[PDB]
């Protein structure tokens, strides 16, 4: 009562204020557009109905499928609105693995270095040295340490940390929404200066499906369609090579197909390098010797070795964690696993 | 027809299911007031005149 | 003539309350794209309306009208049942332990339904039959109390099964907790039949 | 007096029931009904717009749908979780005292004693994720009641909330994550977890959007969930590595042992006589849980109350005991 | 500041062009203007009314065409019709006969010359056939909400004006939106004009066709209605024969809604008929 007592004061106006924005057709979306005058719109309700345009918004702010205020009693739009929440919710800008968790691919680092560290810092150099940049590199096959090299290609940038996408978001109830969402996130794209986009799991919208085979070919109709860009990059993550329809269409834009399947001896000291950040490791511990103590030790499988490692640290109710305190938890965590896989 | 609460006064359900309650007319005996009837109201005054076999 | 504006009104609606509301507005469940809350009239109180039951509501005004809804079995028998015929005044003066029930056990030939329509057709009286579904007709013998309850259709290790039939066996026991509990009108005499295990 | 007594035109005789949708800051909200009639009218007094909660039923008109006010209405919400603080502490329990340490000292470092916490710099805001063969909550609750000490709750037992009505989603699921956004220094404990193992084609996908609205992926360290199943052949392979990511620990056979102790502290608050023997009743079991020991033990403590007696002899706590030796073979 | 207690009079000319206008009051939103003579305060009459042409608008300020309005009005002007418009009326099917945002917004700016601006909604549609009652309606100054609504006299009238009694359009709407009385008027011309051309309207040319068709039809016809008058005579008889029965054990209470009394009666005015053209065939016969 005391909150409606001012507004219940400030109620008189809502009297003289209640003949206009009175306007209400349900918020009917529209289908598309033949000609300027006429608008075909559809209805919730299964009901197709065609009216022209009003004075107060202008032809060019009309978009494919948009949901306007609209007249019941004129029929005419009176008034448009800027309004699914996974979209919203995919959105990720957090630091993270930075560039010292190469996974021991001399070679390959620098297939995938010259893509995503040089075009952005040389833009002139690679297009009067050549004719564009290149496009990208493609990651698949064996998972081990996957994501990683993600991670560090989000912390890679020396600008701003750029949005990464799942592919296991496009499975969902009320299909047809990843045309949206595609759209919207390519918009987006295009509003945030050229900027990079990942697409990671290709798996889970890729190899009935015809409702996936709609997000998935149209989401090639977006890649090889080049009014989103056409140079900024192409990454794909899968487990399988089971996908074929984007085998087949990467051909077109996609390019320098690579590997990434387990470190090598100086390669975990490093990912130990990057975990000196981590839980406190004292100085008495050797980074080498954990390293070479354990072979195939993956980044994400000595990233369990710490995880598992930091919560017997923490079970052991000590002030900071030392190699001699762990060492039955990395052996434990990689021989008892090791065991039956 | 539904069903019959009192004395000249009962419920009739219409066409698109919904359930209407309408005083009958005094000159229908008691006679149409089965249950399970074809009854027949009018369009727009809703007053039931006679009953269909 | 003066009912044909009301005729004119497009006949009313049928309102179904589900929830008394405190603030003299009570919530009506009506046809689907209805749930109208609305006051009722004035010359009807809102503590009458009993929620969950269906009311008379009118389409435009949305007022409330009002509420809507063998010589040897004989001569043996004649104590049981042809004891209540001729005097069932003098029970209360009786003091010699009337018995509740009896039973019947064997091959149901005859003595079942013409023994008991018989004699119960001799004393004149209404003659109710069994024929979860066990409780309602139960509260049908609590509301017509007077007649004769026959068992017709049960005479046919603990588990649920035993449970469920236990429902029925505690229906019985509050039998003799009614009958033999306190005797709330004369006249009450039953009889039982069970040929099997139980 | 007369300004309050003013909008009663708008709530009077013209006055519907309708579900709204979403609050607009353009102070216009959109709200529907069984077509879903979207109309927006700028909001009024004797509303919140801050505690609605939006998607739920709100009063509409049958005029041009100026909200006039809100009407709230879920008592589901309310068997939740529990707002008391019981006294079983984690010193009443024998014998795991290592499986109990392992999630005491798990859930019970972050937002407590923080020297061993935010000094690391690690922070896994996922917390354990537990089963227990008898569970019917004496065991899981047995675990989880070592944080209800000195903390907030929060409890979920049963997939049923979500099997009970319609498919209407993630939505309670999203209420529990205010509650605890709301709520932070809380535990959140998913019991009964039989999904999966209880259309049948949209609990899959509540499960994994349940899976994805769990893992966190917007909010930081803010909750730790400790979820609790029956058996751990019902989940899925991909409810793991989103999931339980932190550790996991087994529970062992309650065959003789466990019963005893589990019989020690259910007999421990009670008298009982001195001839009443022990290995009958811890061998007259069969893979018991507490509830029905302490069915016994209340219809035990009745039973000998009936005689204004404290005392349990052996030959009542017997003939107590037939309830467990019926019960389990019924 | 000053009101009195105005009335509307009502001929039979806004009547039938009403009705004319009512049998051509399609869905699509129609307009029309109302002629007459101001000569005093509380009074108004009507004389000429006409049609205006349908548009895909409807009813609005735009349909209404200066030059059209105007020209009509002079070669109303030119003929025998010295009168100036008193106000516009228009047909409302369906929704009801109130007024929408748009007629008040017309309303407001069409009552900008006359002060009185008799408003009038027709709808045939849905009304019966046995009442054709038809209401005025009026615009409120909205600076009058401090003061009393109607500070109107005579309040004798407004049980008449009762007789529109629906519980949402009068005073579910009757906020800034109030009615007025209605009456009629008569002369001897329209009564005996109208009275006789009606008389003639159920009447014959001659008067004297189709009465020996009637007469010799009892012949003819008739028997089949007689016989089966009889069928329906025996077909009650033959429970008046039960009827004795129940009368002679109850002789308390009435449940059978059937007076069996009555119809007889008719049956026998029916019956009549052959008495009556009896003589009439007399007359024939005779002369
Ligand atoms: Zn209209």
């Amino acid at each position: 009562a005391p909150p409606a007592l001012w507004d219940l004061a400030a109620d008189k106006q809502t009297l003289q204020s209640e003949q206009p924005l009175q306007v209400a057709r349900c918020t009917k979306i529209i289908n598309a557009d033949s000609e300027d005058p006429k608008y075909i719109i559809n209805v919730k309700q299964f009901a197709k109905f065609v009216v022209d345009l009003s004075d107060q918004v202008a032809p060019t702010d009309i978009e494919e499928g948009m949901r306007v205020g609209v007249d019941r009693n004129k029929y005419q739009i009176h008034i448009p609105l800027p309004p699914p929440t996974v979209t919203m919710m995919q959105v990720e800008e957090k630091p993270d693995v930075t560039y010292s968790d190469v996974g021991g691919c001399k070679e390959q680092i620098e297939k995938l270095r010259e893509v995503v560290e040089t075009p952005l810092l040389h833009p002139e150099r690679f297009v009067n040295l050549g004719i564009e940049p290149p496009k990208g590199v493609l990651l698949f096959g064996p998972p081990g340490t996957g994501k990683t090299l993600c991670a560090r290609a989000v912390a890679n940038r020396t600008d701003a940390c750029f949005i990464r996408v799942i592919g296991s978001e496009l499975v969902q109830k009320y299909v047809g929404e990843g045309a949206r969402m595609v759209r919207e996130l390519f918009e987006m794209a295009r509003t945030k200066k050229a900027c990079l986009i990942f697409f990671d799991e290709i798996d889970a919208i890729g190899g009935g499906d015809n409702e996936v085979q709609r997000t998935m070919l149209e989401l090639i109709n977006q890649l090889d369609g080049f009014d989103p860009r056409g140079n900024i990059k192409v990454l794909m993550a899968t487990n399988r090579p089971d996908t074929l329809d984007p085998a087949l269409m990467r051909p077109g834009r996609l390019d320098r197909k690579i590997e990434f399947s387990l470190p090598d001896l100086e390669g975990r000291t490093h990912i130990f390098k990057i975990h000196a950040r981590s839980m406190s490791v004292e100085r008495d511990i050797r980074f080498e010797l954990l390293a070479r103590l354990c072979p195939n030790s993956t980044g994400a499988e000595i990233r369990s070795v710490c995880t598992e490692a930091g919560m017997f640290a923490i079970r052991a109710r000590r002030k900071i964690a030392t190699e001699k305190d762990f060492l039955e938890a990395v052996n434990k965590v990689i021989k008892s696993y090791a065991k039956f896989s | 027809f539904l069903e019959a609460v009192d004395q000249n006064t009962a419920i009739v359900g219409s066409t698109t299911g919904s359930n209407y309650y309408v005083r009958i007319l005094s000159t229908i005996d008691r006679e149409l007031l089965k249950p399970n009837a074809s009854v027949a109201l009018h369009k727009h005054s809703n007053a039931l005149v006679d009953v269909l076999p | 003539r003066e009912e044909l504006q009301l005729l004119q009104e497009q006949g009313s609606y049928v309102g179904e309350v589900v929830r008394a509301m405190d603030k003299k507005k009570v919530l009506v469940k009506v046809h689907p794209e209805g749930k109208f809350v609305v006051d009722v009239d004035k010359n009807i109180d809102i503590n009458d309306v009993t929620p969950n039951c269906r009311v008379a509501l009118r389409n435009d005004s949305y007022t409330l009208h009002k509420i809507l809804p063998l010589d040897k079995q004989i001569k043996e028998i004649k104590e049981v049942i042809e004891l209540p015929v001729k005097h069932p005044e003098l029970f209360e003066a009786l003091g010699i332990a009337q018995p509740k029930g009896v039973l019947l056990y064997g091959p149901p030939g005859t003595g079942k339904t013409l023994l008991a329509r018989a004699v119960a057709h001799h004393t004149d009286c209404t003659f109710i039959r069994v024929s979860r579904m066990v409780r309602e007709l139960f509260v049908m013998a609590r509301e017509h109390a007077p007649s004769i309850i026959f068992m017709d259709e049960i005479d046919s290790r603990l588990e649920g099964g035993s449970g469920g039939d236990s429902e029925v066996q505690r229906t019985m026991l509050e039998l003799l907790n009614q009958l033999d509990g306190f005797e709330a009108t004369k006249n009450i005499k039953v009889i039982m039949a069970t040929n099997r295990i139980d | 007096e007369e300004e309050r007594s003013k909008v009663d035109d708008l709530r009077g005789t013209p006055m519907s029931v309708g579900t709204l949708e979403e609050i607009i800051d353009d102070n216009h909200a959109i709200v529907s009904t069984s077509v879903g009639s979207e109309h927006y009218v700028s909001i009024l007094s004797f509303v919140d717009k801050d505690l609605l909660e939006p998607g739920c039923s709100v009063l509409l008109n049958h005029k041009v749908h100026a909200v006039i006010g809100v009407l709230m209405d879920d008592p589901l919400v309310t068997v939740m979780k529990v707002e008391k603080a019981p006294q079983e502490t984690y010193a009443d329990i024998g014998g795991l005292d290592n499986q109990i340490q392992e999630i005491k000292e798990s859930v019970e470092l972050p937002l407590t004693h923080p020297e061993y916490y935010e000094e690391m710099g690690i922070k896994p805001p996922k917390g354990v994720i537990l089963y227990g063969p008898p569970g019917t909550g004496k065991t899981l609750l047995a675990k989880a009641v070592a944080n209800q000490t000195s903390a907030t709750f929060l409890r979920v037992v049963g997939s049923e909330l979500i099997q009970k009505y319609l498919g209407d989603g993630p939505k309670l699921v999203r209420e529990l994550f205010r509650v605890a956004e709301e709520h932070a220094p809380s535990i959140v404990f998913i019991d009964e977890i039989d999904a999966i193992g209880t259309g049948e084609r949209e609990i899959q996908r509540t499960m994994l959007e349940l899976l994805n609205q769990l893992d966190g992926f917007d909010s930081r360290g803010d909750v730790k969930v400790i979820m609790a199943t029956n058996r751990i052949e019902t989940l899925d392979p991909a409810l793991i590595r989103p999931g339980r990511i932190d550790r996991k620990i087994e529970f062992p056979l309650p065959d003789e042992k466990t019963k005893k102790r589990i019989f020690q502290i259910h007999t421990s608050r009670m008298t009982l006589a001195d001839d009443v023997t022990l290995d009958d009743l811890i061998m007259a079991k069969d893979d018991l849980s507490g509830a029905d020991i302490k069915a016994i033990c209340t219809e035990a403590g009745l039973m000998a109350l009936r005689e204004r007696r404290m005392k349990v002899t052996n030959e009542d706590f017997k003939k107590s005991k037939e309830n467990v030796l019926y019960k389990k073979q019924e | 500041a000053v009101d009195t207690a105005e009335q509307v009079y009502i001929s039979s000319l806004a009547l039938l062009k009403m009705l004319k206008h009512g049998r051509a009051g399609v869905p699509m939103e129609v307009m029309g203007l109302m002629l007459g003579e101001f000569v005093d305060d509380y009074t108004v009459r009507v004389i000429d009314v006409f049609a205006m042409p349908q548009s895909g608008t409807g009813v609005s300020v735009e349909a209404v065409d200066p030059v059209f309005q105007a020209k009509m009005l002079d070669m109303l002007k030119q003929t025998g019709r010295p009168e100036m418009v008193v106000g516009w009326y228009h047909s409302h099917p369906g929704f009801g006969c109130w007024l929408s945002g748009v007629d008040i917004n017309t309303q407001q700016s069409f009552e900008a010359l006359s002060e009185r601006a008799v408003a009038v909604v027709v709808d045939p549609i849905q009304s019966v056939k046995g009442k054709v009652v038809i209401d005025a309606f009026r615009l409120i100054n909205a600076n009058m909400m401090v003061l009393g609504h109607e500070p109107r006299q005579t309040t004798s009238n407004l049980g008449h004006l009762n007789k529109p009694s629906i519980q949402a359009l009068i005073h579910g709407l009757n906020r800034h939106y109030y009615s007025i009385t209605i009456n009629y008027r008569k002369n001897e011309l329209e009564q005996k004009m109208l009275l006789n051309l009606h008389k003639k309207s159920w009447m014959e040319g001659l008067t004297l066709q189709d009465y020996s068709e009637h007469c010799k039809h009892n012949e003819s016809v008739v028997k089949e209605m007689l016989e089966l008058a009889k069928n329906y005579n025996k077909a009650v008889e033959e429970e008046d024969k039960m009827t004795p029965e129940q009368l002679a054990i109850k002789n308390v209470g009435k449940q059978d809604p059937k007076r069996h009394l009555e119809e007889h009666v008719d049956v026998l005015m029916t019956s009549n008929i052959v008495q009556c053209l009896a003589a009439m065939l007399d007359t024939v016969v005779f002369k």
